[PDB]
């Protein structure tokens, strides 16, 4: 899964 | 439900539940601040978002688990606890929205507090995205879309190219491109020019912001290895 | 609440709970196994124990946060949300305890499942005991140590030294003297007893057995190297 | 703080 702003 | 508590308790108890790691109560406190009606300061928007965030995070890793094993089973039971668990992360997610709507959004003048909160309604309609099914998935995407363009229109028009929120706005669109709108092309496009259109303004910083901008711009470059 | 769903289902969602990390729903659904009347298996009694143990542990580090801030603090901000967070906890602790009296422990007639019970009782009375201050802290002490002390007399009469409740009970009843009664050298007296006579009764063991015993071994002997 | 049975 990719990265979002965590 | 948090109508009779001063506005300035509100924000004070949402730090603690934050302190506390105690997300639910965070995030209910800063329903109750929101729904005081003043606008919102920018340390106040962010402990907005951190708590939804972190109880929406909480859900939809639930739900992955939980969807998981109903693919895997191909009684009621799992489906059930799924419907249940969606259920309840879309009951979130509408209370944000509706948060944005009534009336965050419009009061919001400033280019800092229009896109940080068009960027949330982008990531709570993509929320919404990656569990729907219905005759409305098309148009929930249509509408984290739109919600998400909107934000990059202005700050790309009002924000330096490192600006944090611009980056983090960015990262996400480009998650929604190659998560949800089966467009990994664009989703590679955005991730790369705002990498290198950050890069070329880092020399403008102070060692706070450039680590700042730096932070964010390591997860841009850690999606762009995963997608190249 | 969970009156209208079938106990195997109940079980079943507990156990998808777990697997999503959702100890809240676990517990919830626990409990409404619990009312079904019916005692409760070895496996069973392991998902009420985890569902309730997590929950009130994310409790229990919470009060522990804004207790000590409030320390610190020598508004009443702090005070009301440290508060809010105690009573949520008492009334954990008071649901577990009533499913224990009504009926768990009654119903339990093995030394496995009455022994299991009568630890969790002094489990729950401790939790309790850690943010009681009022009339009732000796008596809430006093009912932790009462329901210890019979399940260490029939745990000692009917279950190996290695008997991993036995150990598990000896833990907690260790911990108990040394941070709840005020009682160093009696929580470090057992706690060498009890790691002692378990290293003795290694021998009779399988290796899987033997695993399981020597985890709680080690949490012994982490704490005796803390308290010596 | 000591260990309890986790
Ligand atoms: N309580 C919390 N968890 C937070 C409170 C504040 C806060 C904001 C303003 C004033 C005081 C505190 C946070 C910062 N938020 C961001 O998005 C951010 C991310 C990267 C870099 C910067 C950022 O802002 C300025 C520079 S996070
Ligand atoms: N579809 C595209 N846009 C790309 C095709 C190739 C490519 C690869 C091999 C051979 C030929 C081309 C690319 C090379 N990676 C980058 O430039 C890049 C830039 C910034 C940060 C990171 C990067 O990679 C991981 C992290 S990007
Ligand atoms: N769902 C869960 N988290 C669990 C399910 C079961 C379970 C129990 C019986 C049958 C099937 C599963 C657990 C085990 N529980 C213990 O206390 C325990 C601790 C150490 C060693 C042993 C133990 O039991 C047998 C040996 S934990
Ligand atoms: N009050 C006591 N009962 C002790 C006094 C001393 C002592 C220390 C120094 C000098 C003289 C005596 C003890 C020595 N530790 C043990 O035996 C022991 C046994 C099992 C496991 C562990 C142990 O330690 C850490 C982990 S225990
Ligand atoms: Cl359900
Ligand atoms: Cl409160």
């Amino acid at each position: 899964r990719p990265s979002s702003w965590r | 439900a948090m109508g009779s508590m001063e506005r300035a308790s509100l924000i004070q108890k949402a730090k603690l539940a934050e302190q506390a790691e105690r997300y639910e109560d965070m995030a209910a406190f800063m329903k109750g601040a929101v729904e005081k009606g003043e606008e919102l300061s920018c340390e106040e928007r962010n402990l907005l978002s951190v708590a939804y965030k972190n109880v929406v995070g909480g859900q939809r890793a639930a739900w992955r688990v939980l969807s998981s094993i109903e693919q895997k089973s191909n009684g009621p039971e799992v489906r059930e606890y799924r419907e249940k668990v969606e259920t309840e992360l879309q009951g979130v997610c509408d209370t944000v929205l509706g948060l944005l709507d009534s009336h965050l959004i419009k009061e919001a003048g400033d280019a800092e507090s229009r896109v940080f909160y068009l960027k949330m309604k982008g990531d709570y309609y993509r929320y919404l995205a990656e569990v729907a099914t219905g005759d409305d998935k098309k148009r929930i995407i249509d509408s984290a879309r739109s919600a998400y363009q909107e934000a990059m229109d202005i700050s790309k028009k009002e924000m330096p190219p490192t600006n944090p929120i611009r980056l983090g706005l960015a990262l996400n669109f480009s998650v929604f491109h190659y998560e949800i709108a089966n467009s990994p092309e664009e989703a590679i496009s955005l991730a790369k020019t705002t990498f290198d259109e950050a890069m070329a303004d880092l020399h403008t910083l102070s060692e706070d912001s450039y680590k700042d901008s730096t932070l964010i711009m390591q997860l841009l470059r850690d999606n762009l290895t995963l997608w190249t």
